[PDB]
């Protein structure tokens, strides 16, 4: 696997031998003569490349990637420079803009800042064909990222899960809330933000569970 | 597509920055009305009005209509079942 950080690939090796996953990459690799698809090659694990597996602290799970062009690459909620920040995430600076107090909306909407202090901005299904939301979904992928917040649910401790929506929630059920913290509200949607996301206070809450467990906090201004 | 089904009943070309997947109940509670099925909430910005211009449809890859959503500056919702 190339484009794939190597201490994830020493533990999440198990997974590309497995059909389900032979298939998936097939289906993938089919799509991407005959449909735009999103991200880019280079950009599908950018999770796996931004920090250690073992320095990860919070976990924030998303759905399915950007499908618009020079949106996605990699993280969930994140598009790169210059797109501007999505209705979604321009609500999660508007929480933390006052949830957090040194914190300042930093024009753009690439959350690399995060993804390398140990903040996992994970999608559930990692590729979209260009222009079509939920398009590349039951091919494999939500089993590959299931494997992952498996993973990080038995051979790490005291994480902080953020999930909003009830897609994320339903993804993280399986998350023992006796060795992680669990956050849960709405998604920053602004159809569901005044049903929980604005006040939820999750950026503040976040760091004080991480101090109490013994761990630096996230600078969330460092974007 | 769905963004001539927006500019369609609004006027306005609006370009689609997102697609959240929402669960019928979870929709309810915001909407009002039970959907049957799982909503994608497709969501573009009028800068020039100052709103959420959002088109809900159905999961994929049918995705047929089922309301239309305004949010306003002072977080008001402006539905309208299709």
């Amino acid at each position: 696997m190339e484009f794939f950080g190597e201490s994830w690939k020493k533990h999440l090796s198990g997974e590309f031998g497995k059909p389900y996953f032979i298939k998936l990459m097939g289906f993938v690799a089919e799509e991407r003569k005959h449909y735009t698809v999103y991200p880019p090659p280079h950009q599908v694990f950018t999770w796996t490349q931004m920090c250690d597996i073992k320095d990860v602290k919070v976990v924030i799970l998303g759905q399915d990637p950007y499908h618009g062009p020079n949106q996605a690459h990699g993280l969930c909620f994140s598009v790169q420079r210059p797109v501007p920040p999505p209705p979604s995430l321009e609500n999660i600076y508007k929480e933390l803009s006052t949830d957090i107090e040194d914190f300042v909306h930093p024009g753009h909407g690439d959350l690399s800042g995060w993804a390398k202090q140990g903040v996992l901005l994970l999608n559930a299904v990692l590729t979209v064909r260009a222009h079509q939301a939920n398009s590349h979904k039951e091919r494999g992928w939500e089993q590959f990222t299931d494997a992952v917040v498996s993973w990080l649910n038995q051979n790490s401790n005291g994480l902080v899960f953020l999930l909003w929506g009830s897609y994320a929630q339903k993804k993280g059920s399986a998350i023992d809330r006796k060795r992680h913290h669990v956050l849960q509200t709405a998604h920053p949607s602004p159809l569901s933000v005044y049903r929980g996301f604005f006040g939820c206070r999750h950026f503040s809450k976040t760091n004080e569970l991480l101090q109490k467990s013994g761990k630096k906090p996230i600078d969330w201004k460092e974007l | 597509n769905l963004s001539d089904i927006i500019e369609k009943e609004t006027g306005k070309q609006l370009v689609i920055q997102e697609s959240i997947l929402m669960l019928p109940e979870e929709v309810e509670e915001v909407i009002g009305n039970k959907p049957e099925s799982d909503i994608l909430v497709h969501t573009a910005y009028d800068e020039s009005t100052d709103e959420n211009v959002m088109l809900l449809t159905s999961d994929a890859p049918e995705y047929k209509p089922w309301a239309l959503v305004i949010q306003d500056s002072n977080g008001e919702n402006k539905i309208k079942m299709l």
